[PDB]
């Protein structure tokens, strides 16, 4: 019956993602608690006034061949349709662990997708947790060929979570990725023009208020692209130059729609090209910017069938000619005029003039130096700068290739060429393709903005692992939040609350601070005492408000240090001295203080 | 004093006042985590202002009751003066205050509020003297303990006012920092003070006088001729001490409006003068 299985199922489209299908012409609600029995009486709701007929017959014949038959094959799939929640199903955590249980007891450890999912779901202990049986599964699925399991057993060495810290075997596992990596991309793509695939690396609970509250939190928001934004006469270009842009690199709740920026500026630059000299004031700016954007998708060549080099050429050098004189920006053009006639046509020295009149400009983020660097490695007479010196600029502004090539150089030569250093520039490659090692950030939004939480829940989790911070933080808030003054805390599971811990304790030591009062907070609720000082330290030694405030609530009183008014009005000085609005709140707090001690009369 | 309708107007904006600042708290609270955004929220604009008003209510409220304390009940006559006199002095505080801007915003309100208290009391305690010389009950000599009621009062103040000022001169000379603007504000804060205590030393002074006059006159010139001389005597010390601080900072406006006032104060003690001239 599978035949026919797979002929049916070949009509529902799994999985539609909103991003994608709000391009042809907001925000998410997250949930705060949570409870087994609500949620398997919502399943049973949902399988017994939702689905429709087709879909039961589909269900039951899967069942039936799963079933009889070890088919290996209607397994992986119920499995998939049960944990990802896809042709319109929902999401169940135990069924699936079932189901991919049996298809890995069929396929005897010759698949490692399932087995990588399983050691997740031994790690996280969703279903208790055992580190050992995750362990091993990371070691089998990595002996098999898998890049994302080496990466987390690469992590789980460099970190020193689970296991002692160890920089050499991580060295070794992220030459091993990195390796992989740059064999997995073409010429063009490496040397020519790298491809450009829409980041979902944010931190979820950026687009509410915040982590630990507004204007009170340290670590700057991570949301480096919505909707960016700035009578008759002049706001007409600019509001179709912002179109143009919001229609090339897409937003968080958009993605991109490259035809429609096309069609748009070849339309604006036929028809405005005749009477271009009267737009002397202002409008020549993004007049020229629109024309440099037109240039540049001419020649990477999206949103058509392929590039046209030849009018690139000329669109950009019209282009800089019309920024000549009103002294326009120069960036974008000189940059992609640079890349064609040092690959395309073969004169050099043009290409060398180019690029060091784009050196200093704002819009390069490594290509120049790169570009630079390679050259004067093929030809040592130009007297270019330093080799070393080019790539190492290059890796430090932030262009990607150039972190792998400057790893490499800095491995073949001493150059303080310690572990430390290695390992961090191969783990940052590694991190920051996020191609091919972090897709599911895609697929966990999607399933986020859409009302199906859990899902996103797991595919955080799944990426947690790896040592993706932002996913890490997202899984934990999506577990655990912080609850409004005078309210009843939230009344999740212990286990959710003991993950959410570390996970929270993870993103702290990768880097960000807030993840420190925020588990520290937990223990607070937790009733601890003991193990929340040490983070509110560890944080308050990095200059954290909150975390100073709150250490100093702690002393002042019974828990943990024995009401050493002393130290609490130290602490309150310092967080009044450090910062400045929080003035008020310190003097307030002095005074209780004071009026405490005063209350002598006793 | 206060009429019917202004009694039931003054409750009206009590209870208005105290439920607009519970509600706000109330507001700023159920929307925020910890103590620290609370207060980031209660300083914003709105909340600020109406915490502000909150404030002036209830310290008008206390220094009335701080009155009705120190001084029982005021005569219709005080009432008057006072109702008469506040305006003009009212302003030049609220031109005091406009010389600094947002960054001495509210400490210059609090001392300029306590200037403006001490000032009223030091008038009332002028016209309960005055009252006090033309009620004299010759019944019994002016007792100890009736002249220590006075200067009970007197000695009151007179800490008061000492202690601020001598705190003031320590701030400033402790803070010898950048921040030369907040050594002028202090400084405003000596000269008024000071004008106070001066004011005190010349009723203190004057009331010895009478003092000595029950005295002599009770056991054994024309004493208008001291009272004259001690009203030259403190006008001098004003213009004395007023040049030698306002002449440093060279202020614009007070210098210029203290000094023209004084020199109008120094023709009527150049008349003063005169008289004695005729009394000599």
């Amino acid at each position: 019956p599978w035949p026919e299985a797979r002929h049916l199922l070949n009509t529902i489209a799994k999985s539609r993602d909103p991003m994608k299908e709000a391009a042809m012409e907001v925000g998410f609600y997250v949930p705060m608690d949570y409870s087994p029995r609500n949620e398997e009486k919502n399943y049973q709701s949902i399988w017994q006034n939702e689905i429709t007929d087709s879909q039961r017959h589909i269900y039951e014949l899967l069942v039936q061949s799963s079933e009889q038959f070890n088919n290996s094959e209607a397994t992986y799939t119920l499995s998939q349709i049960h944990l990802w929640s896809q042709y319109n199903f929902p999401h169940n955590m135990t069924l699936a662990h079932k189901y991919l249980e049996k298809f890995n007891d069929l396929t005897h450890f010759t698949n490692h997708s399932a087995i990588f999912d399983l050691a997740v779901m031994y790690a996280t202990g969703g279903c208790p947790q055992d580190s050992a049986k995750a362990l091993l599964y990371y070691q089998r699925a990595a002996q098999l060929g898998n890049l994302k399991a080496k990466q987390v057993l690469a992590y789980k060495y460099y970190s020193g979570f689970n296991v002692p810290r160890n920089f050499h075997k991580s060295l070794v596992l992220y030459r091993d990725i990195a390796e992989q990596l740059r064999k997995s991309y073409s010429r063009d793509e490496w040397d020519i023009v790298f491809p450009y695939w829409e980041s979902y690396n944010v931190r979820i609970s950026d687009f509410e208020s915040g982590l630990l509250g507004k204007g009170l939190n340290s670590v700057p928001s991570s949301t480096v692209r919505k909707r960016t934004t700035r009578d008759a006469s002049e706001r007409r270009i600019i509001r179709i130059y912002y179109a143009a842009l919001n229609d090339y690199k897409g937003t968080y709740s958009q993605s991109r729609n490259c035809e429609r920026a096309k069609n748009l500026l070849e339309l604006t630059y036929k028809e405005f090209q005749p009477h271009v000299d009267n737009l002397d004031p202002l409008q020549v700016f993004y007049y020229v910017r629109c024309l440099q954007l037109l240039g540049h998708m001419y020649f990477t060549g999206e949103g058509s069938s392929k590039p046209n080099i030849h009018m690139a050429e000329e669109i950009l050098t019209t282009s800089l000619e019309i920024s000549r004189r009103a002294q326009g920006p120069i960036g974008r053009a000189c940059i992609d005029l640079g890349l064609i006639n040092q690959y395309i046509t073969n004169n050099i020295s043009q290409a060398i003039s180019y690029y060091m009149k784009a050196m200093k400009t704002q819009a390069n983020n490594g290509i120049v130096e790169f570009q630079l660097s390679k050259l004067a490695t093929s030809f040592p007479e130009e007297k270019i700068g330093d080799p070393f010196n080019l790539m190492e600029t290059a890796y430090l502004n932030g262009f990607i290739p150039a972190i792998y090539e400057f790893a490499v150089m800095i491995e073949s030569g001493n150059s303080k060429s310690s572990v430390e250093n290695t390992a961090y520039l191969f783990k940052t490659f590694v991190d920051k393709n996020e191609a091919i090692m972090a897709p599911k950030l895609r697929t966990a939004f999607a399933a986020l903005i859409n009302d199906r939480s859990e899902v996103a829940l797991w595919a955080y989790s799944q990426l947690a692992e790896q040592g993706y911070e932002t996913a890490q933080v997202s899984a934990a808030y999506l577990m655990y939040q912080l609850p409004y003054e005078f309210e009843d805390p939230p009344r999740t599971t212990d286990q959710r609350k003991t993950l959410a811990i570390s996970y929270y304790t993870r993103a702290f030591k990768q880097g960000n601070i807030d993840a420190g009062v925020v588990a520290g907070d937990i223990y607070f609720q937790m009733q601890n005492y003991s193990k929340a000082m040490a983070l509110y330290q560890g944080a308050a030694l990095k200059y954290s408000i909150q975390a100073i405030w709150n250490l100093g609530y702690m002393h002042e009183h019974g828990l943990g240090v024995n009401r050493d008014f002393h130290l609490a009005k130290r602490y309150y000085d310092q967080v009044s001295e450090h910062d400045h609005r929080f003035y008020l709140a310190s003097k307030l707090s002095v005074l209780k203080l004071h009026l405490k001690s005063w209350l002598w009369i006793t | 004093m206060v009429p019917e309708n202004r009694r039931k107007q003054l409750a009206i904006f009590v209870v208005v006042t105290y439920l607009l600042t519970f509600y706000c708290v109330y507001s700023a609270t159920k929307t925020s985590v910890s103590f620290l955004q609370v207060t980031l929220k209660l300083n914003e604009g709105f909340n600020l202002m109406v915490l502000s008003i909150f404030i002036l209510l209830n310290s008008t409220l206390l220094w009335q009751l701080l009155t009705k304390l120190l001084f029982g009940e005021l005569r219709l006559i005080e009432h008057e003066h006072i109702f008469e006199r506040l305006p003009f002095t009212i302003i030049n505080t609220l031109f005091m205050s406009s010389l600094f801007h947002e960054r001495y915003f509210f400490t210059v309100a609090f001392f300029g509020l306590l200037l403006l208290y001490l000032k009223v009391f030091h008038w009332i305690l002028k016209d309960r003297l005055e009252a006090l010389l033309q009620s004299i009950n010759d019944s019994t000599t002016m007792k100890t303990l009736i002249f220590s009621r006075f200067s009970f009062n007197l000695v009151l103040l007179a800490v008061v006012d000492y202690q601020i000022i001598t705190r003031c001169i320590s701030s400033i000379y402790t803070n010898q920092k950048s921040d030369i603007e907040s050594t002028s504000l202090y400084l405003i804060q000596v000269m008024e003070f000071t004008m106070l205590l001066i004011d005190l030393l010349n009723l203190f002074l004057q009331t010895c006088l009478n003092f000595w006059e029950f005295y002599r006159s009770q056991q054994s010139e024309g004493k208008f001729m001291y009272e004259k001389a001690i009203d030259v005597f403190t006008r001098f010390l004003k213009t004395a001490l007023h040049l030698s601080m306002l002449i440093p900072f060279r202020m614009p406006m007070m210098l210029l409006k203290d000094v023209v006032w004084d020199i109008l104060a120094l023709y009527q003690s150049g008349t003063s003068l005169w008289k004695i001239w005729r009394n000599n």
